[PDB]
RNA sequence: ACCUAUACAUUACCGCUAAAGUAGAUGAUUUAUAUUACUUGUGAUAUAAAUUUUGAAACUUUAGUGAGUAGGAAGGUACAA
RNA sequence: AAGAUCAAGGUUAUGAUAUAAAUGUCCCAGUGGGCCACUUUUGGUAAGCAGAACUGGCGCUGUGGGAUGAACCAAACGUAA
RNA sequence: AAGUGCUGAUAGAUUUAUAUGAUUACAGUGCGUUAAUUUUUCGGAAUUAUAUAAUGGCAUAAUUAUCAUUGAUUUUUGUGUUUAUUAUAUGCACUUGUAUGAUUAACAAUGCGAAAGAUUCAGGAUACCUUCGGGACCCGUCUUGAAACACGGACCAAGGAG
């Protein structure tokens, strides 16, 4: 049930693995199966299976040889630790601070205002959009976005129109807007637990009644010596 | 059976194994010979350090063995250059500004570097510097054409007849130590062509004494050269 | 003193929060025993936060080679090379006024009487905290002493 | 003089087994030099009052 | 400041016979295949020896 | 619409401006058709900054983008039907470009044949015409 | 065909050098002895991290369970395993 | 510390020079398999799939370099027959 | 004394290099009016003057620099980041 | 002096990889040798317990060169002891793993090809206009040097000379 290494990632060329494999080393027990099988069948009764020569037969359209798949190396985060209260410096929620809930497999952030205070939804935003401020909300109470995954907020649906299948349709479905009930319920539970932790800290720019206010680096104030 | 594919496909699996195995045996030769030279390099630093330690304790001044091996890099033109020096620069192979070759410190060479002085800044290159130059910047002269490296194997490529030299690092040993095949080894390298270092003093054409650059700045080149690569 | 600098330099990293190391004080001041490890800087001016108040007041030039593909941008709050290094990376926009529309639906629908040219900040031009900037278009230079605008997206931690 | 000397060095080396190296190398930067006082430490610096027209 | 990529880099010698002759070039093409494919200098110089101008080719008597 | 010729790297036109010949803006006798300044006084020949650009080889386009129209199709001067038939196999490198000397009655055949072959024509609206 | 030496292939593929001290792979592929030294001084970094635990631990109490301590605990497990060696080795 | 030439470094790209191969297609080569021979594992053969009809007086492939009057050579373009 | 026949010889007997070099044909153009500077100098008080020695430029050379500029400095220019 | 460990930013990223040429190498992971200790304490992970070769460090011995011999250093070789380190004895299957020598794409969003018709997006010193910076003195010519307060040429067409 195992045997591993390669601490090459620190070094960066090197060992542990070669050396230990040698200590362990067999000199005995080299016997193997591993069954291949095709299913290229002329199974003929009359059932007669084939396939023949479909075509890769020269309708010479020169089409660009597919550049295959770079590695899924796990997106090493900056010390944006969930729940750091951080600034969305960009895109409609421009200069509203929000609390981090999670890291997802897409690389990018889960952000909630809390919703009820600073009007920011269960909303996902780039690691780069964000200045990660020193202020920390206790992220232990949460249902966690184990339940909110890439797929969950993926849109149910931008059909090009009225569900079904080719009904010669009409201008305007709901590309951004109904809203969905499943998504409301998800917010309200998470936000409620946010509000309990967030109320412990005193009013001003950005935790509870602190949350509402819309950011001020006021005239004569400094984005560079703000050690956010 | 013989000339046709029946024997030619057999000369896939006979020789995919053979070629791969001898490449693998020569990989082990590469590793052993490389480790050996690094033992020699580390020891070489210790010998110098210990000679100094033992002397000073005995009151004695052991003044340490005068330096072999210089690296010469071109600050100057070609245009507005006197012909004596123009000729000397071609022979060095230093064709363009900031191209640099290694040149064996001999009584022969040092006089050419003197007439070449305002045109060149030179010093004693550390082993780090030689290693940084060959692996990134080091090209090969093969029938004119200036050819990669980076492979061990392409350095084995010629220099295995100059025994014990089957590696990229083994070429730099030969340069560094001024080994007997230095003529061919230095030749094999086509002049390394090196950006610019770092804030390289306005006065430029003054001897190193005057704050210049140009001169045998000795050991202070190691700072310069490492930055210029 | 090279050792002492090394010991002193462990301490601010400790405070940051974390990796959890060294403390070896540093002041943020009451401190029980520290006016030790120094009063900031500083070096200012402002905005900062949609937009550093920024000036396009130049192009990166030779004495008489105009070389406009990169621009000099003075970030107001950046006096110093350190401060302008905060802005290295940030996206920039110049929003400016037009008589005439042009652009219809893709994102919003902009009535394009307001035009925007989008750029990124690059490396630190100034001994005095001016910064280089590349823009996707490049800014016409009718923008000179015009206020250009630098959003703090992309900020690294 | 060289032919005759080279032949002597060749013969001498071959009878010593190894090694020849008879090619003329110009004066290299030499050696780890130890100076013993003996006969007394150094030091004395120099100069100058060199006025005098 | 290339010291010195002066000259000569134009060199000397015909890659291919200076002749319209369709026959002649077929022999060159034949021996050119025979050159590297079978080693040996007889292929190497006969390839060259077809390149040859009419002078340097002067008639060999019986 | 019409499917573009064989995956090009973006056509760098690298200097776009017609070289125009020195002082064509001074004189209508000196034609915009380029003629190199050989002359001893030329500031253009000594390539002083601000005296335009002399066609120097390094404005030269990549040998891949050589000939391609930006909808891909290189120009084949099509005299008639049989000439069109050459580019049946070579849809994806060439376009039929109906020579100006060709009459409308034959053009209708050429355009019709071109649609069958599915090879691009650059100019159909050629000689069309609310006319007899 | 009876005399026919060698046809074979290569298209001669065109330049760009991987510089090892930004490249993991090219450090090892060429040579090694960087590789040998790589392990020893990576171990050194771990050793200095272990003494920094001990310096913080003596002063302040501290704890001691896992973040700093997992390097200490594995280091101590390698010395109890090495100690098991010295009595067992004694003519095999 | 900073600024900065067509210099210098790297890269794409032009050209010129260099350097190497390309020219068994009743054939060759790759891929998958079934059978057969030997052996662990390989080849032969059969079958199925795929690539290959090269201005081989050019292409693929490669590297180094380019001021330029006088002038020389090289290769095109336009014009009338 | 040459031509020279025969036998003996560890390592080829300073150092970098060779962009390959040598050689022939054309009897080929273009040139036969030079100009400037470091250094050295003659005539002349001297000259942006007349004339050498060595070497580099300019002549045929912009670009960056000397505010400016044929020549001085830095540098020799395919096209761009 | 150590890739000991590590972050930011910048520009580039030919990818016709079968036009008539390679895709090979390594690594991870699973497979079926065991044990012991430790950490998490679940899944697992590490180190120690073999043979072979090399290397350093100890002791001893010989040579050879050298600073001077109190003692060191060098090149070569052998031997004994112990220890550490490194490589070989680590095959086969699978693999969106690393590179394969110009390795930019995983992943995703948006515009949109919406029959003809035709929206929307991106991109452009065409002609020419505008707005900003910088640069641009008149060609031909003889001449050492031409923008010259040197000479021909108002402007344009067509004849027009190795």
């Amino acid at each position: 049930k195992g045997k591993k290494h390669p601490v090459n990632s620190y070094l960066k060329g090197g060992i542990l693995r070669y050396s230990k494999a040698q200590m362990y080393k067999r000199r005995a027990l080299y016997r193997l199966k591993d069954k291949k099988s095709p299913v290229v069948e002329k199974a003929k009764v009359p059932i007669k299976k084939s396939k023949a020569s479909y075509p890769t037969k020269t309708f010479v359209k020169k089409r660009p040889s597919k550049a295959n798949f770079s590695e899924h190396k796990r997106n090493t985060r900056r010390n944006l630790t969930p729940g750091t209260v951080l600034i969305l410096l960009a895109g409609r929620h421009q200069g509203k601070r929000v609390v981090l809930l999670k890291v997802l497999a897409s690389g990018l952030l889960l952000v909630t205002g809390p919703f009820a205070l600073n009007s920011c939804p269960l909303r996902r935003v780039s690691q780069r959009y964000v200045i990660g401020t020193s202020s920390k909300v206790d992220l232990g109470a949460f249902k966690v976005p184990e339940h909110l995954n890439d797929a969950y907020f993926r849109r149910l649906k931008a059909k090009k129109d009225k569900k079904t299948g080719e009904a010669d349709i009409f201008a305007a479905k709901k590309e951004r807007f109904v809203p969905n009930e499943q998504r409301k319920k998800d917010q309200k539970e998470v936000d409620a637990a946010l509000l309990k932790v967030i109320k412990a800290h005193p009013e001003g720019k950005f935790f509870a009644k602190y949350l509402q206010n819309m950011f001020a680096l006021h005239s004569s104030q400094y984005p560079h010596r703000m050690r956010f | 059976f013989s000339k046709k594919q029946i024997s030619k496909r057999v000369a896939e699996s006979k020789r995919r194994l053979k070629k791969a195995a001898v490449i693998a045996l020569r990989k082990k030769e590469n590793l052993v010979r490389a480790e050996k030279y690094q033992n020699e390099y580390i020891k070489a630093e210790q010998r110098e350090i210990k000679l100094r330690r033992l002397a000073k304790k005995r009151n004695q001044f052991y003044v340490p063995a005068e330096a072999k091996l210089a690296f010469v890099v071109r600050i100057r033109g070609i245009n507005k250059v006197a012909p004596k020096v123009r000729k000397v620069l071609q022979l060095f192979r230093l064709r363009q500004i900031n191209n640099g070759v290694f040149i064996k410190l001999n009584k022969a060479t040092i006089n050419m570097l003197r007439i070449a002085e305002p045109y060149i800044t030179w010093g004693y290159p550390n082993l780090k510097s030689v290693r940084e130059l060959i692996y990134k910047r080091g090209f090969v002269k093969h029938n004119r054409q200036r050819v990669p490296i980076t492979d061990n194997f392409v350095i084995e490529r010629k220099l295995r007849q100059a025994h014990q030299i089957q590696c990229v690092e083994d070429l730099v040993h030969e340069i560094f130590t001024v080994g007997p095949n230095f003529k061919y080894a230095s030749n094999f390298l086509w002049p390394f062509k090196l950006n610019t270092p770092t804030g390289g003093w306005r006065k430029k054409a003054n001897h190193y004494v005057n704050g210049g650059d140009f001169g045998n700045r000795e050991d202070q080149i190691n700072r310069l050269l490492r930055k210029m690569v | 003193m090279a050792d002492t600098q090394a010991k002193s330099t462990t301490a601010p990293k400790a405070a940051k929060a974390q990796k959890a190391p060294k403390a070896v004080k540093a002041p943020k001041a009451e401190k029980p025993a520290a006016s030790e490890a120094k009063v900031s800087a500083k070096k200012y001016k402002r905005h900062g936060r949609l937009f550093a108040k920024a000036v396009f007041t130049g192009y990166k030039r030779g004495l008489r080679n105009q070389h406009e593909n990169q621009a000099i941008l003075k970030i107001e709050g950046a006096r110093r090379k350190e401060h302008g290094s905060f802005y290295v990376g940030k996206r920039c926009v110049y929003v400016y006024k037009a008589e005439t529309k042009k652009c219809v639906p893709q994102h919003p629908e902009r009535k394009t009487r307001v035009r925007a040219v989008w750029g990124k900040v690059t490396r630190i031009h100034g001994n005095t905290g001016a910064v280089r900037a590349r823009f996707n278009r490049n800014l016409p230079g009718h923008a000179m002493g015009h206020r250009i605008r630098i959003m703090l997206y992309p900020s690294r931690i | 003089r060289r032919v005759k000397e080279n032949e002597r060095l060749l013969k001498e080396a071959k009878e010593k087994g190894q090694w020849v190296s008879l090619k003329r190398q110009p004066e290299q930067p030499k050696k780890a030099h130890f100076v013993k006082k003996l006969e007394e430490p150094i030091a004395l610096a120099p100069i100058p009052y060199e006025f005098i027209a | 400041g290339i010291d010195i990529n002066h000259k000569y880099d134009r060199k000397v010698r015909r890659t291919e016979p200076k002749s319209q002759d369709v026959y002649l070039r077929l022999l060159v093409k034949l021996y050119r295949f025979l050159q590297r494919r079978t080693n040996k200098k007889f292929n190497r110089i006969i390839l060259k020896r077809l390149f040859m101008s009419k002078i340097n080719r002067p008639p060999l008597s019986l | 619409m019409t499917i573009r010729p064989a995956y090009r790297p973006k056509i760098v036109k690298k200097r776009t401006k017609h070289f125009i010949r020195h002082q064509s803006d001074r004189y209508a006798k000196l034609s915009h058709k380029w003629r190199k300044p050989k002359g001893i006084d030329n500031r253009v020949r000594r390539r002083f900054k601000g005296q335009y650009l002399m066609p120097n080889i390094g404005y030269g386009s990549n040998k891949r983008t050589r000939h391609m129209l930006p909808t891909g199709f290189k120009k084949f001067l099509v005299h008639n039907v049989r000439e069109l038939e050459v580019l049946l196999m070579q849809n994806r490198v060439y376009c039929g470009e109906i020579a100006h000397g060709v009459s409308s009655k034959k053009r209708k055949e050429i355009v019709e044949r071109a649609k069958q072959l599915s090879v691009r024509l650059t100019n159909p609206n050629g000689r069309l015409r609310s006319q007899e | 065909r009876k005399v026919l030496r060698d046809p074979r292939k290569r298209v001669f593929r065109s330049v760009r050098r991987l510089n090892p001290l930004t490249n993991v792979r090219q450090l090892i592929k060429l040579n090694p002895y960087a590789e040998v030294l790589k392990r020893r001084a990576a171990l050194a970094a771990e050793k200095r991290t272990v003494a920094k635990v001990l310096a913080k631990a003596k002063k302040q109490n501290v704890e001691l369970a896992k973040s700093h301590f997992a390097n200490v605990a594995t280091k101590a497990a390698a010395n109890r395993a090495k100690l098991l060696a010295a009595r067992k080795k004694k003519v095999a």
